[PDB]
């Protein structure tokens, strides 16, 4: 079964440098013409186009961005990887790896892997209205109708939402378990 | 760089509709495009490859087609498993994305309920507005009662009425 | 608005692509920029390959590679600082 997944440091300071990484299986990055490539979406935004590499290590990427990306594979692992240096929080973002169709003139991208998102910012994990760092789950009377939980905005560098009804507030990070 | 423009970023429609979304590329990108469709927090899914070309378990009512520069994609029966954002894209010179649209649906022109606490305005269509030191973040469309919800005296701007609801 | 080249030729007696193309005579000197881009197996960028000539021809011998992959080729022409529209050729597979 041809499978791709993404992992990622998760949380990362800005001018740092990232460091991702394409696990797949169910095909190999040695039989000619396979490629797999990345792109990267932030909130309610398009999709971009990063870098892509070939089989033979012949290697593409966005003009916008060539001096920031590296991609390298490595088929003894089975993994495609790409290295991002000064790292902006603009680029707090979904990162996505997806192979070329296996077909001739085709260049389409068949599979992809769920994607892994980083944020980039320096802060610290602080624990109706509602912190860092996302998610947060708003819940009433332990649990449907009429509830609207609101999409978070951040402040000076933390999150704060809303959820409106007509609150058991959780936030995984720093264990917290609010339930006023 | 080829540039491929998708108007707009979103388009309201009723289910039952027939749906065409339009992606125009800067320069002869000969028939290698493709179109993606994403549901919320989800990876695209390939729709179309070449222009023309379904993925194999893809439904029927869907369709792409154009040449040169112009392309577009078709659903003849709208259902809700279709209301996602499509993305078209070239792949002819290495790889370029559209905007994206997204499919919004129609719905009765419905007012916000404001609840303001020492302001919530919830529950309305359609989903244009503005608010008169504070911030907003609003919800997108309610998959039960296609409504929109946003956060931030308190008073609005919508074309359910004239006079500002003001609370 | 600056003309645009014509009979845009590609011609390989062995394995030495060279381009001809066809231009009308004018008082300036007509200077043009030839561009080839592969296609099948890749999906390369446009690269140059003649940037401003004064000749009907191009040679890109060092822009052929893999057999497998078919080649386009695309040429402009400048007088002065305005530049006219490319001529897009169609496609070349084999010698």
């Amino acid at each position: 079964a041809v499978k791709l997944q993404e992992s990622g440091p998760g949380i990362l300071k800005p001018s740092q440098t990232l460091s991702l990484t394409c696990s797949f299986s169910g095909f190999s990055l040695t039989t000619y013409g396979m490629g797999v490539g990345w792109i990267r979406q932030s909130s309610g935004k398009g999709l971009e186009w990063l870098a892509h590499i070939w089989w033979d290590d012949d290697k593409y990427y966005n003009p916008s961005l060539k001096s920031r990306l590296t991609i390298s594979k490595d088929t003894s692992r089975n993994q495609v990887f790409l290295k991002i240096t000064s790292v902006a929080t603009a680029d707090t973002a979904t990162y996505y790896c997806a192979r070329r169709a296996p077909f001739y003139g085709n260049h389409a991208m068949d599979y992809w892997g769920q994607g892994t998102t980083v944020t980039v910012s320096s802060a610290k994990t602080t624990p109706c209205l509602v912190y860092f760092p996302e998610p947060v789950t708003v819940t009433w009377n332990s649990g449907s109708s009429g509830v609207h939980t609101f999409p978070a905005v951040l402040q000076s560098d933390l999150y704060t939402l809303s959820s409106s009804v007509t609150c058991n507030v959780a936030h995984p990070a720093s264990s917290t378990k609010v339930d006023k | 760089s080829v540039e491929m423009t998708q108007s707009p970023s979103s388009f309201s429609v009723s289910l039952g509709d027939r749906v065409t979304i339009t992606c125009k590329a800067s320069e002869d990108i000969y028939n290698r495009l493709a179109w993606y469709q994403q549901k919320p927090g989800n990876a695209p899914r390939l729709l179309i490859s070449g222009a023309t070309s379904l993925e194999t378990e893809v439904p029927s009512r869907f369709s792409g087609s154009g040449s040169g520069k112009d392309y577009t994609l078709s659903i003849t029966s709208l259902q809700t498993e279709d209301v996602a954002t499509y993305y078209c894209q070239q792949y002819w010179s290495t790889w370029t994305f559209g905007g994206g649209t997204k499919l919004e649906i129609k719905r009765a022109d419905a007012a916000p309920t404001v609840s303001i606490f020492p302001c919530f305005l919830n529950n309305f269509y359609p989903k244009d507005i503005n608010v008169k030191g504070v911030l907003n973040s609003w919800t997108d469309q309610d998959s039960k009662d296609s409504t929109y919800s946003m956060s931030s005296t308190c008073e609005a701007t919508h074309k359910t009425s004239t006079s500002p609801i003001v609370k | 608005s600056v003309p645009t080249p014509t009979n845009v030729t590609i011609e390989s007696y062995n394995m030495n692509p060279i381009v001809y193309w066809e231009y009308q005579i004018m008082p300036q000197v007509p200077v043009f920029t030839v561009e080839v881009k592969n296609y099948g197996v890749k999906n390369s960028e446009w690269i140059d390959a003649c940037i401003n000539i004064s000749h009907h021809y191009c040679n890109i011998s060092d822009h052929v590679g893999d057999p497998s992959n078919s080649l386009w080729v695309r040429v402009k022409a400048r007088v002065g600082q305005k530049e006219s529209a490319y001529a897009k050729s169609e496609e070349f597979a084999v010698s």
